[PDB]
């Protein structure tokens, strides 16, 4: 996979970008699934912007491809980038910055939410 | 719907201890402990507002929170509350994470609006979920 | 690392406000605003806590915390805090829990027993910690 | 595991809306929307199944599959899910090409006789 | 060509049946079945759009497509459609992933196709229909 | 692609069947991507249509890969068209593939005779 | 302006296909008169396909795929009965036998027709007409 | 070819019932039955001859008509019929036509004129393929 052409499509397209994450199968090529790549700027994504840059970058990887932007993703989701994601930019201290936020609201949301998940797996 | 009426409770004293503490204001801001008291109690009526809507979430199955606020969204998704009050709610819950994970970013000038004009949004919560 | 650094900074700070709100202990059990205003430091000391543990463990990769307190148990089984320093932090957010979110079951008087007496477990975890 | 339960919820709010459109029949082949609705989430159902067994696949490191159905063939391998439910499940994977005016029998027939195999797959699941 | 023919004949009922699903907006935001059927019938034009470029592809012995957009990248690269029209062509192929997102996020990318690229899926058979 | 092992199947499961076609992509070359192969059948009846889309599943399953099964005893003209024009035959007498293809060719030709307007019209 | 030339000839031929027949007496046994009949008939079926195929074009209800589809896509837009539908796509099918292999063109089946299915013939035109 | 067969033995038993209706020829012009009679078994000749055409350019590979006049176009570009059998066959198509479908601008004269100087491109087409 080609991390420098993600790298340079997102920097071109995206103002005051922080990070940039690659995860999912690829950051672990698999098999057809999207590429999934996570971005945090420091205004939040236009959701119509946000989708056009995906598909331009799925267009240049040949792919399909799958934006996120982690100032307006789902705590969950967060987890998964900060457990499993692979940074391909951004600074070491906004990455740590990133995972230290999103780990706390995590650990808070699995108090809040855990009889919910129990309930629905039996 | 036993633990939504202490829930409930809880909610009510913690908004009459931001008030009487909070008081006309004039001192709020260069008494740390005042607005540590105000802080606390914003927090714990906004997470006992996460537990009222999770406990309902759990009842009627209507999804599993991605976050905080998804708590609130599911609420709204399914017409149980208003969507201006959710809205509300889900800006009260942001508030609450800046005061629990990095309480030195919180805007004293948005905490005295939230307890100035925003509080009944709590009330507002309260009211509609018990008439069921 | 500028993470310990500044969540090290602020316990120190949060463990101040507490002496300095608690001070000699005649008015805690009776005034809810010097309470509410230990159990929030108290809070934000375990907060900043529990950040550098989670910091520790991905920085290290020593494993995911399925909690807070767990994230003190994978800094424990790699040895980098003692079992009983991981134990005593543990029941702290144990005690945080149950003063923050159920305060009419809060026992005052383990507060007051942990301002005399276990505010040295934060101490004693900074210096472990600084002491890489 | 987070992806896990979240497919299993999606697997479960598409049956539901399944159920809910479909209703008892009478209007299912005359309005085209319930028809067009009860199919993508048929496909969704297809998906979220396929995305948990991939899931289960890599995790356990049971094999790398070369296929949709290669990913129920590595789960029935190894005794997690029955042979019948796998090729129970295998059969839905065709689904992602019935979009694409008989085959409303198809749809029809799986609503009826089918469902049943999703919920048997996240109850395979749940119990790990 | 049948092919050509009924793909073309799929795509206008799809364009129609989406317009008339979607009609003015009000409640197309929170019927899931109206969204359901939009996205399915995007879906659909995006599959049949594919076909027809993979059948020029081969009858023009353009070349093989390595992949969905290859296949409209052969058609601009031999001047049977323009650029930006094969570059919006493109973006429809991700369609196929907006009803498997899991997450409104995505609704108002929906309406955004539904009011502004549709007229991607007319442009391309009227530029075909010439043949 | 394996044509023995969907001669079997068909054979194995389909009473009295008579005419075994490959048509579309799998045929004339093989397309890779997630394309269906596409299988043409005729037998001495119309097969129930839910057990022929059953019987398709199996395929799928047998051959890895998407499988469309045609039932071409009630099948549109055009698609009998298209499969006498670019099918392979797999399986059958050479007498029972000359009986479809001249019945079909001839409907079809009368088809594009009554059709030939609606065409003109949406190809212009 | 062909809807109702085409009206006119299915009258015509129903008129013609009447008196030919007149009473069954020896329909089965002369040939010649046969002809007049199942030729007529097969006028009918086909005129009735043609007015389809105008409806079919100016209304751009699709493209039929076979014959039998010119009534199918009349009925999936509600402009004839279904039960209508079915009948004359049966008629298509005795066209298709009457053309294509003459020989196994059952006469009890004609004579059936003749004696009791004209009606759909003059149902359709009536539907039509009255639209 | 068993095709071949039952169609050449169908072209002939119509083109004999052609000339059996059509006798004298003075109930011609006059009397629509036996007008329709013949013009039944002209399309039966029409129907099997381009049936023939069709079976062979498939089984020949010279490319599949959509329209019966580029069947017999297909097999006099690849010397099956002499070209001028081709184009007199595809004027009793281009005849049946007419004659079914609009007869209303029939000449008549044309198809008795057919009926009795070319028929005689039936059995031209008969014996060739034979």
């Amino acid at each position: 996979l080609n991390e420098n052409k993600i790298i340079k499509l997102l920097r071109d397209n995206i103002p005051k970008l922080q990070l940039i994450y690659l995860f999912g199968s690829y950051s672990q090529q698999h098999r057809n699934s999207e590429i999934e790549i996570a971005v945090l700027a420091a205004d939040t994504l236009d959701n119509i912007a946000r989708w056009e840059l995906a598909q331009k970058l799925a267009s240049a990887l040949d792919s399909d491809v799958d934006l996120v932007d982690l100032r307006s993703a789902s705590t969950v989701l967060c987890q998964q980038v900060v457990t499993q994601g692979k940074q391909l930019w951004g600074t070491q201290q906004d990455d740590e910055l990133f995972a230290v936020k999103t780990i706390s609201m995590y650990q808070h949301l699995q108090a809040e939410r855990q009889a919910i998940i129990d309930d629905v797996m039996a | 719907n036993d633990i939504i009426i202490n829930k409930i409770a809880t909610i009510k004293r913690c908004i009459k201890r931001i008030q009487q503490v909070y008081g006309d204001g004039s001192q709020f801001k260069q008494d740390f402990t005042l607005q540590d008291s105000v802080i606390l109690n914003l927090q714990r009526c906004c997470e006992a507002c996460i537990d009222i809507a999770n406990h309902i979430n759990r009842q009627q199955q209507l999804g599993i929170p991605q976050s905080s606020r998804d708590s609130f969204t599911l609420l709204a998704q399914n017409n149980l509350i208003t969507q201006p009050l959710s809205d509300n709610l889900k800006k009260m819950v942001g508030l609450r994470n800046i005061a629990v994970h990095d309480y030195q970013e919180l805007n004293l000038d948005i905490v005295v609006h939230v307890v100035q004009h925003h509080l009944e949004d709590f009330e507002q919560f309260i009211d509609v979920i018990k008439a069921e």
